[PDB]
């Protein structure tokens, strides 16, 4: 098969060439932020950033576009049932079709609810951030992500937005808008999708709001003045607002 | 110096008989007179996988026979059809099934799982293992061979004449007489040392007085002269003529057939009803099965109860399922072994003895032979279903890292089935018209029968769930098991019912229990066992392609095959049928289309074997050594072997950005560039 | 010489000649091309710049914007993973019906 | 044991236990061992 | 114990005819002893995670997509039997040797593959014996598999096959009545010279002529 | 009496039987005109349809790599038209469909002809299904192997008249239109440039046809239940049939494409011989050994599959509407099917 | 089956020669790159043999006619042995042609339905091939030295232009026409044994076709295949010999083993690659020979069915 010649496919051989002897899994760093303030991490050498409960704060059971469908399903169901147009057998069974598909769009939206970042925590050394949620049928799963995986979209969300110079937040640290960021790979329950889109809600409160501004801006913090508090004041599974 | 030998050639030569002589003394060694249990297993293997073989060749051919109504295939051999059908149910029973699984199983693990040096008596094991191939042959060979062995349009009559000795019985007179001998000498000749054979065509010829109907075959006695063949030459085949009419009785020998798996007396049990022939063939056949059997039986006791190793003497729940699954099953062959062929030698007197054994005129009754048979039966069966669940257990509880549901209760509901099958004689007889409270105990032993199998629905179910799942080849077998045996359980348990079973006793639908029960649950679980197991028993990975595509087609033609068959039982189609009305066509038909659909599975699986054969490639265990993740250290070494092994695996495959970019690049068909 | 098997021997060389290119002088100077530009000179097909109602294409758009979601992902360590939260989600309902 | 010698032949009353072309009883058929 | 001489035909880089099974390039069978003992695989790093120690390296950044090609190890292909030496390990001088276990552990017989051709009947095992029982034994009977035709115009006989008869069934009335009542079906050939010609409506080949 | 070899001919009896439309008794109208006439239409109209949706794909591709995703459904409406507007692709609807026309009329097409010569015979049941399931199995195999490697010139020829223009104007062959370069080229360079190590295309096409084929007759075969004893309407019936052969015979065939990719594009290691070492077979076997199935079928949906799989679905459809897929059924215990009239009123 | 046969119409010998040269010419240039790629074959392994193990035995046709094509000279250099060979092989089908024809003239059992046995048809298609094959020994060496020169070294070349060129040079060099039959017993006993491998096996499955499967349209071509299998497998050591025989040049020095004989030829290939050695391109001359098997069966059998209709034999006659 190698014997027809094409050049861009000649192009495509010699750049995946150089990607691969160029391009290596050890990259040198310079987004750097020295912050302003001696970071007392938890017992678990942990700083919280921002806490929030979108459950608490959502909408669950009367949502603008499920409502539509779950409530349309009862038309066709009577129209199956009373066959007001007097068509045939098959034209029925096609008009049943419609009931046994709302259940996605309600499905989705209840699956979208779960990427919301609840709960965000930096680990030691500035590499690594918890992300913890909370899936509808209250399932607490928590991922740790590179700092390097985040970059920011803009405020109407349609635009990747620059992974610098974003204002985001207000002067005092409070969040200026519900803020969405994608991941380019996130290893949820040890598995990694790539490209998903979280969002952190206005409703949070960022506690040390620089070091979450790094987080939303990606560059690798240097956590040189480091406390340690000793405090276990977190349970096993302890039991959140959110649920 | 250098040496100049005339024949390198025959150097090489006498190098390649040397290499035959020592290649047929290994082969005589490790092959024919070993002792070794694995040897044996395999030998047995291969036997079953060619016994499996002809039994679906039969099978085969009845789905054929079936196929069409108007007796297309067996053109009206309905003596044809009930020996082929008696075949096909004594071959997959006896001599396939358990042949299988006895041999294969308990030889291929009683060394290992009992812990114990080869067999008992291990050259029992050797002789059982050599003599299977003989009732193996003898059970298949029925169906084509008969005492009536000419055919419908072989003209017997030619060449029966010279098998009168009748014919010179004058001369037999003065053989030890000469006083008057001389006197026979003056009689005139008419049919003496002669042979006249009748017009057998109307030939209207005035100038001949005399027309010779004699064979053209055998004109010149001279060809006759050393030919050491029978006159059955000039009978086979010298005619055109052929009766192409379904209502031409092919037999003429309607007391020559068989009985079915159970032997029905008295039409079994008397000559007038059954003919000499494939009825004794089959009583000689079931009596060599009962002393294999029993020799089987001693070999495999004698060990667990002798041979076992120092921890495992009695708590038998620390073996596994199938290990202790084939325990119960050995001693409950032991009880029913002499019942059987106590049963077999009465029917063997009754047909060349006349003891009235099963006549109702001077005693007999042909409900005791029912009797005893059912007392063989259902037992068969119970002992056949068993170790299928235990391989089944085995096979779970590896693949999903956890401890099974409840072992202790699992092997007592066992025991206790096993127990409980010993008192359902009365159940596949119902309508013989036994003793209303004998009925009534017997639908009711039925119907309490169900509640060990509930158990181990439950125990299964349960233990398939909470556990890390790795899915390999054996678990989707499992899981055809279970759904196979969903059916089966509930189609008894209808069955069950006393209303039921009188308006479908003997019919499609028990047909269709009794496929559903044996065909799909032990087979599936014979086939998980062999997936579970292909590693150590043939010493290569299983070929992934070859054994889904197995798993797939296997699956689906049970299913395929046993809904239309249920179908007609619903329809009341009566068992042992050779033609059915057209009512049934479509159900017949999608019954043969799912008996064709698992023949072609099964080729599929020997491409399997053929494939996994070809691919020699290492197998490695996926639990690594570590079934259970008992502990958190075990969990996290686990974890990290794994995480190790899969980037060593995952070596050379390209980067995921590079694979991206190559995959988004792929279209380079462009019509103008710039 | 021959015959001995230890060392192998010229007598025992299986070459034929190359007497020409396979497939043609056009084909070998465009290997010879090709083999020289790889990576260098980069065609691209012809594509109107101005488009009056369409955005130009600036860079990657964030997730947000695909109009279908993917259910194979792509694991880091070169792997094609076909079990995923999505797919989860999306087998979901077909087993229901 | 046909052109190789497996077996030694001292050791064997009875030579030609397996089918061979290269052995020979020394305990010839004429021979008798007496007294 | 020991082995033979060197051969350049039987070096692969040598003899050119070798052709090399790309399942089995880092592996050589003929390298395996019983019991194996050979190393073959161990902790390796540097392919995805860097060997060195970046763990507090706020300047260097792990990019796992980016990983660099490497050798593909090819599964460690299935042992073949050296069929000699284990003529001679498994021989046995009768009448000489006491029935006892020689305590190496190399005197346990490690069952090796050998050839593979025998397992290809095995591949056709379920056809050929299939044909076995329905080809070479023509069970049940010899036409059940030939090819379909019927047979010839009053052949054999008119009482079997009385087809010109059924010719005049279909040509009286009653018998047109009962096409016009649509029970019986239109006539299934037509008599043409002393042969049956079945239209192409039948569905049946020409019947067989009579060599 | 003219070779080594004799096939002599030889005078046999006529035979009976007692039914007469169960086994394989070619159809009157199979023949080879009317074989040849309607797999050409049908191979022409599926390819020209799978010829055209790919140039679409094709051009919604590149201008998607020029302009962004549309935004909502009046910025859809802008963009297909934007892009319907091309010359590019007018020029690429010129040229696949002369690349059509060619392989309808000989791959398509001629994989029909081999079916309907191959399973013409095969009689169904009167008020059944087929239950010799196993009897055309061979014939479909080896009709499918008989057809495999003729599609293979006219992709390589497509695939050079695409790959020419890639190269710089100073070493192009002209190429004016796909009939241009498929006449031209075969006179240049030699036929083993259009058959050297098609494999992967033989197998493809190898495994596309046996896939198709068994699964279309298997599904109207057995199926025929559902529009038997269920009364639906069954022509939704035939289009699902349709859709899950096609879903199928993508599944079973894009593996032989992917292994040809990973040898031609996965990026060669420094130092060391080829893994697959150029002849790709083993790349089949390496794709019949791999122990990650998935790894050796990413992208097949993006690749290939949106690209064939219409073309074989419209294929199959208008197979179905030619009839190319006829199987006699004749009762067979009335009248022709049956010689003993005794055994069907008593 | 002795009476079973049906010849009613018996073609001319003038019809059959012509038939005969077309059909071979037609199918001796379909396998005319086979037959060279077999012989190329031959020689590559003519002392290594198969060295592979298992399913890796035997020697690449693909791969050797990948080599051969890119040596350079295309599809082009597929046709210089076929420029000889292909009148050699005329030659032999015309002398075995008029052989046999004569045979089965002087003694054809007289009714149509009679045919002479399978031993005596054989014994005089085998002497009639012997006498072929005797007859164009000097047109095989000549064939085979033109193939011969690619995977030879260009000092050990012979040296052949074509037909005639060659043959000068080989009645210049060698000697004379002594030389030419150099192995001529070889090429004689490779076409008796092609003289009698087929026509028994074709026969045998043609007739179990027509039990097992009645008079079915494939089974002609499955006989024919059959047979095929059987005289390549019967025939192999023999070709191979004779082309490592034809093939032997003048100069020892020039020859990787010398051979005097069938004899010393067998001993030196048993010695190097023992009973295998026989079995090399197994594959590729069966498919040639099928091929032309194939070929020459289509063309002649529709040539003759056209003829005996215009003859007018029954539908069952035919
Ligand atoms: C290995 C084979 C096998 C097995 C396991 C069984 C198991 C059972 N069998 Fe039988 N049987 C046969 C093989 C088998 N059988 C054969 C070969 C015959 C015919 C002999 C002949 O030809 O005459 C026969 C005949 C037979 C008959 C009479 C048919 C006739 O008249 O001859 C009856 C009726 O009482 C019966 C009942 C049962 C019952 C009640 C079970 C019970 O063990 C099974 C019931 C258990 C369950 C019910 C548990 C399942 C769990 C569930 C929770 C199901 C519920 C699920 C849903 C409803 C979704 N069997
Ligand atoms: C376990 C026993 C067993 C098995 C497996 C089968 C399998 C099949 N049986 Fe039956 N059958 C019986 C036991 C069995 N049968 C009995 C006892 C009777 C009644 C006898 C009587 O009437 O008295 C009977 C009767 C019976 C009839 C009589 C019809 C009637 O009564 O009206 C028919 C007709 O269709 C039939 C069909 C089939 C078919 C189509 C299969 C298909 O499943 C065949 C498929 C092949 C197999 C399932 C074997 C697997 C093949 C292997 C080679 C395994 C080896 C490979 C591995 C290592 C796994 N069977
Ligand atoms: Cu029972
Ligand atoms: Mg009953």
């Amino acid at each position: 098969l190698n014997h027809v010649q094409n050049m861009l496919e000649e192009n495509l051989k010699y750049d995946a060439q150089k990607y691969n002897d160029e391009v290596a899994v050890i990259q040198k760093t310079s987004r750097i932020y020295k912050p302003t303030y001696t970071i007392e991490f938890n017992r678990e050498g942990e700083v919280l950033v921002y806490s929030a409960d979108p459950i608490k704060n959502s909408v669950v059971y009367f949502k603008y576009p499920y409502v539509l469908y779950e409530a349309a399903i009862p038309l066709f169901i009577w129209a199956w049932i009373y066959n007001p147009l007097e068509l045939s057998k098959n034209a029925v069974n096609s008009l049943l079709i419609y009931p046994n598909i709302a259940w996605i769009p309600r499905m989705w939206y209840w699956r979208s609810l779960q990427y919301k970042i609840q709960k965000m925590y930096l680990l030691r050394g500035g590499k690594v951030a918890k992300i913890e949620t909370q899936s509808l049928a209250g399932d607490r799963f928590t991922s740790w992500v590179e700092t390097y995986q985040f970059h920011p979209l803009t405020q109407d969300q349609k635009n990747f937005d620059n992974q610098d110079n974003a204002e985001f937040l207000e002067d005092e640290g409070q969040l200026k808008y519900e803020l969405g960021v994608q991941l380019d790979n996130l290893q949820e329950m040890g598995t990694t999708s790539q490209d998903i889109v979280i969002n952190f809600m206005k409703e949070g409160t960022v506690h040390h709001p620089e070091l979450f501004e790094a987080i939303v801006k990606g560059y690798n913090i240097d956590t040189s003045d480091y406390v340690i508090n000793t405090a276990n004041n977190l349970r096993a599974r302890e039991g959140n607002h959110n649920h | 110096v250098s040496v100049n030998n005339y024949f390198y050639y025959l150097d090489r030569i006498k190098k390649l008989f040397t290499y035959l002589n020592d290649l047929r003394k290994h082969i005589l060694k490790k092959y024919v007179y070993t002792i070794n249990h694995k040897r044996i297993a395999i030998n047995y293997l291969y036997f079953s996988m060619v016994t499996g073989l002809s039994g679906a060749a039969l099978a085969t051919m009845i789905r054929l026979e079936l196929a069409h109504p108007g007796s297309p295939f067996f053109k009206g051999d309905s003596l044809r059809y009930l020996q082929v059908v008696t075949a096909h149910g004594l071959i997959m029973v006896f001599f396939v099934v358990v042949p299988i699984l006895f041999g294969g199983f308990a030889n291929f693990l009683i060394p290992y799982h009992v812990g114990s040096k080869d067999v008992a008596y291990p050259r029992l094991n050797s002789i059982g293992f050599w003599i299977q191939p003989c009732g193996y042959i003898l059970l298949a060979k029925i169906g084509f061979l008969r005492p009536q062995f000419w055919r419908y349009y072989d003209k017997t009559s030619f060449s029966f004449p010279f098998l009168e000795k009748m014919k010179y019985n004058q001369y037999k007179e003065y053989k030890n007489d000469y006083l008057f001998y001389l006197d026979f000498l003056k009689k005139e000749i008419t049919d003496d040392h002669s042979f006249f054979w009748k017009a057998r065509k109307v030939i209207k010829l005035p100038q001949y007085s005399v027309f010779s109907f004699v064979p053209l075959k055998l004109m010149m006695w001279k060809t006759m002269i050393n030919y050491p063949e029978s006159f059955w030459y000039a009978a086979s085949r010298v005619v055109q003529s052929r009766r192409k009419k379904v209502f031409v009785t092919k037999c003429s020998a309607r007391t020559l057939t068989t009985a079915g798996w159970t032997f029905i007396t008295p039409f079994s049990s008397n000559i007038k009803y059954t003919g000499v022939g494939s009825q004794d063939i089959l009583i000689l056949s079931v009596v060599f099965a009962g002393i294999s059997t029993t020799i089987s039986f001693t070999n495999l006791l004698i060990t667990r109860r002798t041979l076992a190793m120092p921890g495992l003497r009695h708590r038998r729940v620390l073996m596994p399922f199938v290990t202790i699954s084939i325990f119960l099953t050995l001693r409950m062959l032991a009880t029913i072994t002499p019942v059987l062929g106590a049963a077999v030698i009465m029917m063997a007197f009754d047909r060349h003895w006349q003891t009235t054994f099963f006549e109702y005129a001077y005693g007999g009754d042909p409900i005791l032979s029912q009797h005893l048979f059912w007392f063989f039966g259902h037992p068969e069966v119970y002992v056949l279903i068993i170790p299928t669940f235990g391989f089944i257990n085995m096979i779970v509880p590896h693949n999903n890292t956890r401890r099974v549901a409840s072992k202790h209760h699992m092997i007592w509901a066992i025991y206790v089935m096993a127990y409980m099958g010993y008192l359902v004689w009365g159940h596949h007889m119902y309508l013989v018209g036994l003793d209303h409270r004998s009925r009534t105990m017997y639908s009711t032993i039925t119907i309490m029968i169900s509640m060990p199998a509930t158990i181990k629905v439950v125990n299964w179910t349960l233990s398939l769930v909470n556990g890390a799942l790795k899915i390999d080849l054996p678990f989707l077998f499992s899981m055809s098991f279970l759904l196979l045996f969903l059916v089966a359980g509930f189609t008894g348990m209808w069955l069950s019912h006393v209303s039921l079973n009188v308006s479908m006793h003997d019919t499609f639908y028990v047909v269709a229990h009794f496929h559903i029960m044996l065909s799909g649950a032990a087979m599936t679980g014979i086939f998980s066992g062999i997936y579970y197991y292909f590693n150590a028993l043939f010493g290569v990975k299983y070929s992934r392609m070859f054994g889904y595509m197995h798993l797939i087609y296997y699956s689906g033609g049970q299913w395929v095959a046993f809904v239309p068959l249920f179908y007609l039982g619903f329809s009341g189609m009566p068992r042992r049928i050779h033609d059915y009305p057209v009512v049934f066509m479509g159900w017949h038909s999608m019954s043969t289309t799912g008996h064709f659909i698992t023949l072609v599975g099964i080729i599929f699986f020997f491409l399997m074997m053929f494939d996994s054969h070809i691919e020699r490639r290492a197998s490695t265990s996926t639990t690594l050594g570590l079934p259970r993740w008992y502990k958190r250290i075990s969990y996290y070494i686990f974890k990290i072997r794994y995480l190790q092994h899969t980037k060593s695996k995952m070596n050379g495959i390209p980067g995921s950005t590079v694979r991206l970019m190559l995959i988004n690049r792929h279209f380079v068909e462009y019509e103008v560039y710039e | 010489d021959q015959l001995d098997f230890s060392h192998f021997d010229k007598a025992f060389e299986n070459k034929y000649d190359i007497v020409a290119p396979e497939f043609g002088d056009l084909h070998q100077k465009r290997a010879e091309f090709i083999a020289k530009n790889q990576g260098t000179y980069r065609p691209v097909p012809l594509v109107p710049n101005n488009i009056k109602g369409l955005i130009p294409k600036t860079c990657r758009l964030p997730a947000t914007r695909n109009w279908y979601r993917r259910t194979s992902s792509f694991e880091r360590n070169g792997f094609f993973n076909i079990h995923t939260p999505v797919l989860n989600t999306k087998m979901i309902p077909w087993l229901l019906f | 044991c046909i052109y190789q010698a497996y077996q030694n032949p001292l050791r064997h009353i009875n030579t030609g236990h397996n089918p061979n072309n290269v052995y020979e009883d020394i305990v010839m058929l004429g021979d008798y061992p007496v007294q | 114990h020991h082995h033979h001489e060197y051969d350049w035909r039987d070096d692969p880089k040598v003899n050119k005819d070798i052709e090399e099974d790309i399942r089995d390039r880092g592996w050589h069978p003929e390298t395996y002893d019983f019991p194996y003992t050979k190393k073959h695989d161990d902790w390796v790093f540097d392919v995805t995670m860097p060997s060195q120690n970046y763990q507090t390296d706020l300047t260097v950044n792990i990019h796992p997509e980016n990983k660099k090609m490497h050798v593909m190890k090819q599964v460690m292909r299935q042992s073949y039997w050296d069929a000699e030496h284990d003529m001679a390990h498994e021989y046995d001088y009768e009448s000489e040797d006491l029935d006892f276990q020689c305590e190496s552990f190399k005197s346990q017989h490690f069952r090796k593959k050998g050839p593979i051709s025998q397992y290809l009947i095995l591949g056709l095992l379920p056809i050929l014996y299939f044909g076995t029982e329905f080809f070479y034994n023509h069970y049940p009977d010899e036409d059940y598999w030939r090819v379909a035709h019927p047979p010839p115009l009053d052949y054999p006989d008119t009482d079997d096959t009385d087809d010109t008869e059924t010719f005049k069934d279909y040509k009286s009335f009653t018998g047109r009545r009962m096409v016009d009542t649509g029970i019986v079906d239109p006539l299934w050939y037509d008599i043409r010279e002393g042969k049956k010609v079945y239209y192409d409506w039948a569905g049946v080949n020409q019947p067989m002529e009579d060599i | 009496m003219f070779f080594e070899l004799e096939d002599i001919k030889r005078r046999h009896s006529l035979y009976w039987d007692i039914y007469n439309v169960q086994g394989w008794v070619r159809r009157p109208d199979s023949t080879l005109y009317n074989n040849v006439k309607r797999g050409v239409t049908a191979g022409v109209v599926a390819s020209l349809v799978q010829e055209n949706i790919t140039a679409l794909v094709e051009n919604c591709k590149l201008l998607a790599t020029k302009y962004e995703k549309p935004q909502n459904l009046r910025q859809a409406a802008t963009f297909m038209k934007e892009v319907f507007k091309l010359e590019n692709y007018r020029k690429a609807v010129w040229n696949r469909s002369q690349y059509a026309l060619c392989i309808g009329t000989f791959d398509i097409g001629a994989r029909l002809a081999t079916f309907r010569w191959l399973n013409n015979g095969w009689q169904r049941v009167f008020a059944g299904f087929e239950f010799n399931f196993v009897r055309k199995i061979p014939t479909t195999m080896l009709a499918a192997l008989f057809t495999a490697p003729f599609s293979v010139p006219f992709e390589l020829a497509r695939m050079a008249y695409y790959g020419d223009k890639t190269f710089p104007k100073e070493l192009q062959r002209g190429y004016s239109s796909y009939l241009s370069a498929l006449a031209r080229i075969p006179f240049e360079e030699g036929p083993y440039f259009l058959f050297k190590n098609s494999f992967p295309l033989i197998i493809r096409n190898f495994f596309q046809t046996f896939t198709l084929f068994y699964t279309y007759d298997f599904l109207k075969d057995k199926a025929s239940f559902a529009w038997r004893v269920g009364e639906q309407n069954e022509y939704a019936c035939k289009m699902i049939i349709a859709g899950i052969s096609t879903y199928l015979a993508a599944v079973f065939s894009y593996p032989w494409m992917v292994t040809r990719e990973m040898v031609d594009f996965w990026p060669k290691v420094p130092g060391a011989p080829c893994t697959f070492n150029g002849n790709y077979r083993k790349a089949a076997v390496w794709i019949w050994y791999h122990e990650f199935s998935g790894n050796y079928f990413a992208g097949f949906f993006t690749k290939y599959f949106w690209k064939a799989s219409p073309g074989m679905f419209l294929t199959l459809m208008l197979a179905d509407k030619v009839g190319l897929f006829d199987q006699t059924t004749v009762d067979n215990f009335g009248g022709a099917g049956n010689n003993s009239w005794e055994d069907t009123f008593v | 089956m002795n009476y079973s046969y049906k010849r009613y119409w018996e073609p001319s010998t003038a019809e059959v020669i012509g038939l005969s040269l077309s059909v071979n010419t037609i199918s001796a240039a379909l396998t005319y790159p086979i037959e060279f790629v077999k012989v190329r074959s031959q020689i590559r392994t003519e002392g290594v043999g198969i060295r592979s193990k298992n399913l890796y035995m035997g020697i690449n046709p693909n791969k050797v006619f990948r080599e051969i094509h890119a040596t350079g000279n295309g599809l082009r250099g597929f046709y210089q042995g076929f420029e000889s060979h292909l009148i050699g092989r005329l030659s032999y089908l015309f002398i075995r042609n008029l052989t046999y024809k004569i045979i089965y003239d002087r003694t054809k059992p007289v009714k149509a339905h009679n045919d002479l046995s399978h031993r005596e048809k054989g014994v005089i298609a085998g002497f009639a091939g012997g006498l072929a094959a005797f007859l164009t020994s000097p047109a095989d060496l000549v064939n085979t030295r033109t193939i011969a020169e690619g995977g030879k070294p260009k000092e050990w070349r012979w040296g052949y232009k074509g037909l005639m060129d060659g043959i000068n040079k080989i009645a210049a060099t060698e000697g004379g026409n002594a030389a030419l039959f150099r192995g001529s017993y070889a090429n004689v006993l490779r076409a008796v044994i092609l003289n009698i491998s087929l026509t028994g096996p074709f026969d045998y499955l043609n007739e179990k076709i027509w039990i097992t499967f009645g008079d079915m349209t494939w089974n002609k071509y499955a006989a024919l295949l059959w047979a095929s299998f059987w005289g390549s497998v019967a025939t192999l050591p023999f070709d191979n010999i004779r082309t490592r025989l034809y093939a032997q040049n003048a100069d020892p020095t020039k020859n990787r083993l010398t051979y005097s004989g069938w004899a010393d030829a067998a001993k030196k290939l048993i010695q190097h690659e023992g009973i295998s050695g026989f079995y090399v391109g197994f594959y590729a001359f069966y498919i040639r020979t099928f091929l032309y098997a194939w070929t020459t069966v289509f063309i002649t059998d529709k040539i003759t069915s056209d003829w005996k209709r215009k003859a007018g034999l029954k539908e069952w006659q035919i």
